């Protein structure tokens, strides 16, 4: 990724551990390769000059640690009762593997890791650790036909993710709040349909390696980073931090697509009161996206007055500005996709 | 480190030299082109040092001439106010506001009182930052070594004697402290110093030597001031850099010669320091591997943006750093609409830019 | 068995890991339900074979050949605390080594 | 006349809206169709790992 | 265009 | 009646290794556990195979550990207390006393070792460990031995990178 | 198999009393428990044996007070009048609110919460006399979109099936 | 170049790279002559096997002499 | 009755396992001991499973590959600790 050959080896070793994971047919084979998976990852997330990523690295690591092994016990305890390797009739070792689960996907209740943790990191391995680690335990609870516990994981999830948001100022754990409150979204979407969950994702991670672009690029760890951000004309911050107003599911944008298939699905399902408890729980997280916009839409700051040039890269402010346009102007392609009939 | 003479003539490159200025080096770049093929005795930092006026331009031009380095002279404001274009950006200050005007180093020494002026000590530390990572961006990819006429790490001294002398208050100092803190330990700390060792009156008459107006008709050229940076210097900033660099002092009373300066730096061993691989002596100029060598080239020639964008920090609590925002649009809509900073400084047509229809090439770490 | 969700080819070495088809003696009935499993679906599978699951389930879990077991077993201890199984007679008499 | 072309084209896509909500809410309940709601078990493997099994009775010996 | 946000909105982030 | 006695002794175990605050009274009741439960473990299997194996794992992991005993926890105070060596004796002497007046034929596991399986399966006349460990080596699960030593050797490139050799000793306060 | 195993709406509202209050008890038991186990753990920990027992009777026996208080003005407004309606869950749901505000010692708490869950109430009743459900079983359940048969992309050969369509 | 430095700094390194490289031949050469004739038909077999005459498995059976 | 008097012990040893692995200890090396016992553990039920099958206890070696590239994970971790911190006190480390 940055800086080492061998970080580009430990990515490979990652997008071969989470694509054997979800490929199992046995919960022993996404066993291992959540093994696989977990030592990818322990190395990105560790740098010697950081005092706190190491501490990122040991918690993210004792996390997954217990998770994995309480989702083994579960697992073996499912085939010594029920010797295929799934259940017939849903049971209370079904739960066990799907708790086992949502302390790996970070949902509420067991969600206390995962943005205690993110105070720790860089932004391109929060982007690692927010989308392509839900891949695997997310995947795998589609295996699992459990209502209740999957609905109070939704509930939770929605109303945490949205309410803890408010308080931190620091623009990591506010995304990984945001990121909560997103994962409620994806585990409502589970259980009724696989293909709309996979959309609400792909949309999500799109808007996720969007915003990760502006603020790795530009090192804005705070929000008054934000305000402080020079820009060589304020149309362009304008214009750039319309992103939040996407990722909060405004339309015309491109965000407001992901949500909406969520809530045509869900109500084609007969889910009613979860769904309006998900729409107040949005208000609260377009509220904290919109302290963010509060950095350029008001025209004119008081700035600092040192700076005067703006620096970036080039392939990646090249390919941040691709995906911009996208996040914008993404609803005149509604057209043109075909998944959704 | 061999001279010209000792190595029986001009130096020759152990490998070929990598073009960082038009190529540019990434972690895929990091495979076929390695960083230690190019190193030898010669491929170290050489920064010179002294008071205000020691003689610090000829003796440097005259060092990297003798030693085969590139030499890099101490950064002024005329890198900003004068653009690519050649515009100098001094005549926009009628139609800035008096909180944005040009203020550049005769400006502090007419009106050493102003509030902008502790500005122009944070820009100035920021461009010799943006002369720090071109240095390193000439040892670590050519392999030729550099030097330098003033450091880094050799601005905060200048920012304790406006604070001592009245021209700072405590809050201009503990935001140039908390960019300091920032942005500092980046960077790799010089191989060598050499110091020109001068008394407080002497520079002065030096100031003599140099009869120039605005340094003569001035303020801060005072005995209390001098005796400031040299309190500084000779306390502070020697004694906390040789725990890392080879430090040379020079008495300069006299005019000096280059020669047996140059002949000073073969009698020294740098083999020495790399007995103990936890030497505080050149500790971030040790590599033990090939890919910490590619590790730190790719940190200080893909990376620039990132150290540069490191000096983003909010301080809001002083009324002397914080721009009007009335008088931040008026500053964008002159500043930004004078000719030849209308656009990038490769794209602009009202500078006589030719062939911009087919033209999709930027510059590798340039400032937009 | 479960299903393969977005199934690739790193599926292929992960499929053959754990299955009763190597010399077991249950195999076959396994292999018979996954008969069904092939035609009829993981999800009509569970309902339109209850009777090839459950044999499946008490011929490799055991579980009705050991709670008949457990059940013998009890009988005999009940009658001998109830006091209508004498205590010399309490045991009946052993197989041969060479049986079973 | 535009009117009634397009209340016809609407009341038609409403009709057949409708259809196929019937269509997929009795395809979801028993699961009948391998299009759209059937979750594809396979036994490939288990075949796969019994040839391997009957291979390997006759490498046996010495 | 009379008020812009000034380091008194700017303490309370 | 010895499987029954190993019950016993992994149970007071057990108990013992949740009460004890030192690591080194961790590590010792973790090794007389494994040595429990690699005996434990052989009596399921027809062979003793995987019991010898397990031991050599677990007396190659905890060989480390005590180097990480004594350059970080080395100082610290053991504590006896006669509640737990009391609690531990009488659950201990109350199992082998139930243990003793149990049934042993319910208690035994119903796993078939190489004896209880029957006379007529000619795959148990074989050598003992050949069939169990076949399907390592054989054609369709080669490749997960294949993953697993590519696996190894990426485990070993992570530990080399996150332990930084040139960065000096480990010990407290470095 | 006891009193315990009961429902709220195993019988008509107004006929059964004691299986009602044990229900809406055991609800009240479980979200007391909930919350103050990660409570007592989390934040305000007591640091002690009966201050912990404290805080779970602290967190728990309102919520005991709250469905008691309910299920007896339900009750109570179900066998004063013949009809069956919305509002005796209303003035059931401000009796709860009057609980709250005895809990907290804050009048207006116990209004505000005796009309919330009053309307909580009244929108219960009207699922229960509509026929509609909060949270019903998923009549659609797509495990896939189209094709799921046709992209399976694995390496190996399939060996010939052992199960036929065709009739013997 | 690079030979004769391995071969005086590590000499039992070379020794047994040689001896590495002669064992992959002869693995080659083993496998080769294995599936050259008849070699998953080995000529005495586990068990006791019995064949009908109808069995496919029957004509493959070998006759050789001890 | 069945799953009480056959494999409901490991069960109770790996719940006891787990809160010897979530306790508050001082040192990050007992979790680790936890760990090894928590392996252990399910050493014992993934053996229980993989015995009633017959021949597919060759897979009760891979699961101990990856507990120990698990142990390895965490020594190294336990070194890391070292490069940034004097300690392996739990209290050391940062909350947030
Ligand atoms: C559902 C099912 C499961 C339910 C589980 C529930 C139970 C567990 C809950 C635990 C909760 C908890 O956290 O508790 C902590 C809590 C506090 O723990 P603590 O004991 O205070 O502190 C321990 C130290 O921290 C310990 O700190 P340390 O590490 O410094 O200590 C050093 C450690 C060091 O320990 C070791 O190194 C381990 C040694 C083990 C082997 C010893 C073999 C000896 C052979 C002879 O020493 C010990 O642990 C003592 C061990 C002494 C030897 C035990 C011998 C018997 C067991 C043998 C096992 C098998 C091995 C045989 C040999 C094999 C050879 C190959 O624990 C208790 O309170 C214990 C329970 C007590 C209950 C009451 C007991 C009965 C009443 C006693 C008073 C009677 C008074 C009578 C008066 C009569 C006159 C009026
Ligand atoms: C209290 C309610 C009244 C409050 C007063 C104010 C009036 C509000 C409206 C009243 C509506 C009518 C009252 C009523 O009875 O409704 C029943 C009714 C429940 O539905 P249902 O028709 O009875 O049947 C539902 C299922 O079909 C069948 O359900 P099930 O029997 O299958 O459910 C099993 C039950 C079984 O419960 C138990 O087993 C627990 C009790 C046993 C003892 C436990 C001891 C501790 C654990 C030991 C374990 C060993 O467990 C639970 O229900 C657990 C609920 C946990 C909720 C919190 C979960 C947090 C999880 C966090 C970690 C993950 O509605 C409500 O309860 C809704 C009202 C309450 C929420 C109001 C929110 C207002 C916000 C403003
Ligand atoms: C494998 C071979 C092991 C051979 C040595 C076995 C030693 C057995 C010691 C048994 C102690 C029992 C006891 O009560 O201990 C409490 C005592 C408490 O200390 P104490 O000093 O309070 O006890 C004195 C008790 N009175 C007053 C009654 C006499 O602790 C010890 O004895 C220390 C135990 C040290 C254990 C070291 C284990 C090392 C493991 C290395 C590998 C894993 C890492
Ligand atoms: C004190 C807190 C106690 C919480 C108890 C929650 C119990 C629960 O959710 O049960 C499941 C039940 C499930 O309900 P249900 O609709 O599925 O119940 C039908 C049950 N059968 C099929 C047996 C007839 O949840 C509810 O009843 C939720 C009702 C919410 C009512 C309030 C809505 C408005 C809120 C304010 C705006
Ligand atoms: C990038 C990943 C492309 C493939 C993803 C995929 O197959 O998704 C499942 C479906 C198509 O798969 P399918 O046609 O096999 O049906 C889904 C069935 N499963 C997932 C069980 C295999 O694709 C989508 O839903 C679209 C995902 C990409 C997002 C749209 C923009 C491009
Ligand atoms: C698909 C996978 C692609 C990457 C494969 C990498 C294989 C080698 C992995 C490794 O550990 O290489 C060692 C070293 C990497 O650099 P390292 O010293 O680990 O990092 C220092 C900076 N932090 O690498 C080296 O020193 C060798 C030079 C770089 C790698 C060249 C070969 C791989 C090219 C791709
Ligand atoms: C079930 C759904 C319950 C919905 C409740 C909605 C209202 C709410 O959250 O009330 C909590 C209440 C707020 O009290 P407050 O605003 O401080 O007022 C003080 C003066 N009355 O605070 C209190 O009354 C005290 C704390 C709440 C205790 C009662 C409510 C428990 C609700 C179920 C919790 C389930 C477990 C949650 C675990 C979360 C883990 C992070
Ligand atoms: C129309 C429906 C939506 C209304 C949303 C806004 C009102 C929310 C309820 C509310 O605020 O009620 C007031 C009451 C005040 O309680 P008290 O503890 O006295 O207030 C302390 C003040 N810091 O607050 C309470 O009693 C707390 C009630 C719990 C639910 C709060 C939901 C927000
Ligand atoms: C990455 C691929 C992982 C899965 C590899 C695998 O299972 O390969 C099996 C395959 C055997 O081929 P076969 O069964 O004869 O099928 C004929 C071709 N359709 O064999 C092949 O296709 C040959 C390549 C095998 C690669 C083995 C190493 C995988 C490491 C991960
Ligand atoms: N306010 C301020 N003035 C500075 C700073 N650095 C240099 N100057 C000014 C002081 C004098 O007017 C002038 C002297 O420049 P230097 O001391 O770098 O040497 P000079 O340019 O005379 O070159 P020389 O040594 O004669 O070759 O630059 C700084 O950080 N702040
Ligand atoms: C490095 C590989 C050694 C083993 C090679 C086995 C195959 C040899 C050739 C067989 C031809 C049929």
């Amino acid at each position: 990724m940055f800086n080492n050959s061998s970080k580009i080896l430990f990515i490979t070793i990652m997008i071969i551990g989470t694509l054997i994971t979800v490929t199992s047919n046995s919960w022993l084979g996404a066993w291992m390769g959540l093994e696989i998976n977990l030592l990818s990852f322990i190395p990105l997330l560790s740098d010697n000059n950081n005092l706190m990523s190491t501490e990122a690295s040991l918690k993210y690591f004792l996390t997954q640690v217990l998770a994995s092994t309480v989702l083994l016990f579960s697992s073996i305890l499912l085939m010594l009762k029920n010797n295929m390797n799934n259940e017939i009739n849903e049971s209370f070792t079904s739960m066990i593997i799907m708790s086992a689960l949502l302390l790996k996907s970070g949902a509420a209740p067991f969600h206390f890791w995962f943005p205690n943790m993110m105070e720790g990191l860089t932004w391109m391995n929060a982007l690692m650790l927010m989308t392509w680690q839900k891949i695997a335990p997310l995947m795998l609870i589609s295996y699992l036909n459990i209502k209740y516990l999957l609905l109070i994981s939704v509930i939770l999830s929605v109303i945490i993710g949205a309410i803890g948001g408010l308080n931190q100022t620091s623009l990591r754990k506010l995304m990984a709040f945001s990121s909560i409150n997103h994962l409620g979204w994806m585990l409502s979407s589970l259980m009724i349909s696989e293909s709309i969950w996979l959309i609400y994702f792909f949309f999500y991670s799109f808007l996720s390696f969007v915003l990760t672009f502006m603020f790795n690029i530009f090192k804005l760890f705070h929000l008054n980073q934000l305000f402080s951000w020079f820009v060589n004309s304020k149309i362009l911050k304008f214009t750039l931090f319309m992103n939040f107003l996407s990722l909060g599911g405004l339309p015309p944008f491109l965000g407001f697509l992901p949500k909406w298939l969520v809530i045509q699905q869900l109500t084609l399902c007969n889910q009613y009161f979860m769904l309006t408890l998900m729409m107040m729980s949005t208000l609260i997280t377009l509220f904290f996206y919109l302290r963010i916009c509060y950095s350029a839409f008001m025209m004119n700051y008081f700035e600092n007055n040192w700076i005067m040039k703006m620096n970036m890269n080039s392939i990646n402010y090249n390919m941040y500005m691709i995906m911009t346009f996208f996040s914008i102007f993404g609803l005149f392609l509604i057209s043109l996709f075909y998944f959704m009939f | 480190i061999s001279g010209k003479t000792m190595r029986g003539g001009p130096r020759v490159p152990k490998a070929a030299p990598y073009p960082y200025k038009t190529k540019k080096y990434s972690v895929f770049n990091a495979i076929f082109d390695k960083t230690s093929k190019r190193f030898d005795e010669n491929s170290k930092v050489i920064c010179v040092e002294g008071p205000i006026a020691a003689g610090k331009s000829k003796f440097a031009k005259e060092l990297a001439e003798e030693l085969d380095m590139e030499y890099y002279p101490a950064v002024d404001l005329d890198l900003i106010y004068i653009n690519s274009y050649g515009y100098d950006m001094r005549k926009l200050d009628p139609q800035l506001p008096p909180s944005c005007r040009s203020y550049d180093v005769r400006n502090f020494c007419l009106d050493p009182s102003h509030d902008l002026a502790a500005q122009f000590q944070i820009r100035m530390y920021m461009l010799r930052y943006s002369q720090y990572i071109d240095a390193l961006q000439h040892v670590l990819s050519t392999g030729q070594g550099v030097v330098l006429e003033r450091s880094p790490y050799s601005d905060f001294v200048f920012m304790e004697a406006m604070f001592r002398q009245g021209y700072l208050s405590r809050g201009a100092r503990s935001v140039y402290n908390e960019l300091r803190q920032n942005t500092i330990g980046e960077l790799l700390k010089p191989h060598l110093v050499i110091y020109l060792d001068l008394p407080v009156d002497a520079v002065k008459k030096q100031i003599k030597a140099r009869n120039v107006d605005y340094e003569v008709q001035s303020k801060v050229f005072s005995d209390a001031y001098l005796s400031d940076l040299e309190q500084l210097y000779k306390q502070q900033y020697l004694k906390d850099i040789s725990t890392h660099a080879e430090l040379l002092i020079y008495d300069w009373t006299a005019g000096g010669e280059t020669e047996v300066v140059v002949e000073d730096i073969e009698r020294i061993d740098f083999n020495q320091f790399e007995a103990d691989i936890h030497n505080k002596k050149m500790l971030d100029w040790r590599f033990p591997l090939e890919a910490e060598w590619c590790e730190a080239r790719i940190k200080y020639c893909h990376e620039k943006p990132d150290l540069m964008n490191y000096f983003n920090v909010p301080r809001f609590d002083v009324p002397e750093l914080v721009r009007s925002a009335d008088d931040g649009k008026v500053w964008r809509d002159v500043w930004f609409n004078a000719p030849g900073m209308k656009y990038r400084p490769g794209y602009n047509a009202d500078m006589g830019d030719e062939g911009l229809l087919t033209k999709t090439k930027i510059g590798i770490n340039q400032g937009i | 068995s479960l299903t393969p969700f977005l199934r690739l080819p790193l599926t292929d070495l992960t499929g053959c890991l754990i299955n009763h088809q190597t010399y077991d003696k249950c195999g076959k009935f396994e292999m018979k339900m996954m008969e069904c499993f092939e035609a009829y679906g993981l999800e009509r599978g569970k309902r339109e074979c209850a009777d090839l699951i459950s044999d499946f389930q008490e011929c490799v879990g055991m579980q009705k050949q050991l709670m008949r077991f457990h059940a013998m077993r009890n009988e005999r201890y009940k009658q001998w605390l109830k006091g209508e199984r004498k205590g010399q007679e309490f045991f009946a008499d052993p197989p041969r080594v060479d049986a079973y | 006349e535009k009117s009634l072309h397009y209340l016809y084209e609407e009341n038609e896509k409403a009709q057949i809206r409708l259809l196929e909500d019937e269509v997929r809410r009795k395809m979801s309940e028993r699961n009948d169709y391998q299009a759209y709601y059937y979750r594809p078990s396979v036994a490939k493997y288990h075949r796969i790992s019994k040839e391997a099994a009957d291979e390997l009775e006759a490498l046996r010996g010495d | 265009a009379k008020w812009y946000p000034d380091p008194e909105f700017m303490k309370q982030f | 009646m010895i499987q029954l006695m190993l019950y016993s002794l992994i149970i007071t175990t057990s108990i013992i290794f949740l009460n004890m605050i030192h690591p080194l009274a961790l590590g010792l009741t973790l090794l007389i556990q494994t040595i429990f439960v690699c005996l434990l473990t052989g009596l399921m299997t027809k062979s003793f195979w995987y019991s010898y194996i397990l031991f050599l794992i677990f007396l190659g992991g905890m060989l480390v550990l005590f180097i990480y005993v004594t350059s970080l926890a080395s100082n610290e105070m053991f504590n006896l207390s006669m509640k737990l060596t009391l609690f531990s004796s009488l659950i201990l002497i109350f199992m082998l006393i139930l243990s003793f007046i149990m049934d042993k034929t319910s208690s035994s596991l119903f796993l078939m070792n190489n004896d209880m399986q029957s006379i007529i399966n000619m795959n148990s006349y074989f050598m003992e460990n050949s069939l169990s460990l076949n399907k390592l080596y054989n054609f369709p699960t080669n490749f997960i031995t294949i993953l697993l030593m590519n696996y190894l050797l990426i485990t070993l490139i992570v530990i080399v990178k996150i332990t930084k050799l040139f960065k000096g000793p480990i010990r407290m306060m470095s | 198999m006891s009193l315990l195993r009961s429902k709220y709406y195993d019988h008509p509202d107004g006929e059964d009393a004691f299986g009602k209050i044990v229900a809406t008890n055991k609800y009240a038991v479980s979200a007391g428990v909930a919350w103050s186990m990660f409570d007592v753990l989390t934040l305000s920990k007591p640091q002690g044996y009966l201050p912990t027992l404290g805080r779970f009777a602290y967190n728990t026996g309102p919520l005991m007070g709250m469905a008691t208080a309910f299920t007896l003005t339900t009750l109570v407004a179900t066998n004063a009048r013949g009809k069956d309606d919305k509002i005796n869950y209303l003035i059931g749901g401000f009796a709860a609110g009057g609980v709250f505000g005895a809990w907290k010692h804050n009048h207006v708490a116990g209004l505000c919460a005796g009309l919330f869950l009053g309307i909580a109430g009244v929108i219960k009743k009207m699922s229960i006399e509509q026929g509609w459900e909060f949270f019903p079983n998923t009549p659609i359940k797509q495990y896939g979109g189209l094709n799921i048969a046709g992209n399976d992309w694995t390496i190996m050969a399939d060996p010939p099936k052992n199960w036929t369509t065709e009739k013997p | 170049s690079l030979l004769k430095r391995a071969w005086n700094e590590i000499p039992d390194i070379v020794g047994g790279s040689a001896l590495a490289l002669a064992g992959i031949v002869m693995a080659t050469i083993g496998v080769a002559n294995y599936y050259a004739k008849d070699g998953d038909n080995r000529r005495y077999k586990l068990g006791y096997v019995v064949y009908r005459h109808d069995d496919p498995r029957a004509l493959k059976v070998r006759n050789d002499e001890d | 009755m069945i799953m009480i008097l056959y494999w409901s012990l490991p069960m109770i040893l790996f719940i006891l396992g787990l809160f010897c692995f979530v306790s508050n200890r001082k040192h990050l090396l007992s979790m680790l001991l936890s760990l090894e016992f928590i392996v252990l553990m399910l050493f014992f039920m993934l053996f229980i499973y993989l015995n009633m099958l017959n021949y597919e206890s060759y897979f009760s070696m891979m699961f101990l590959t990856f507990s120990v590239c698990e142990g390895a994970l965490g020594l190294s971790i336990l070194v890391s600790m070292i490069r940034t911190h004097g300690n392996d006190y739990f209290q050391s480390f940062s909350i947030m």
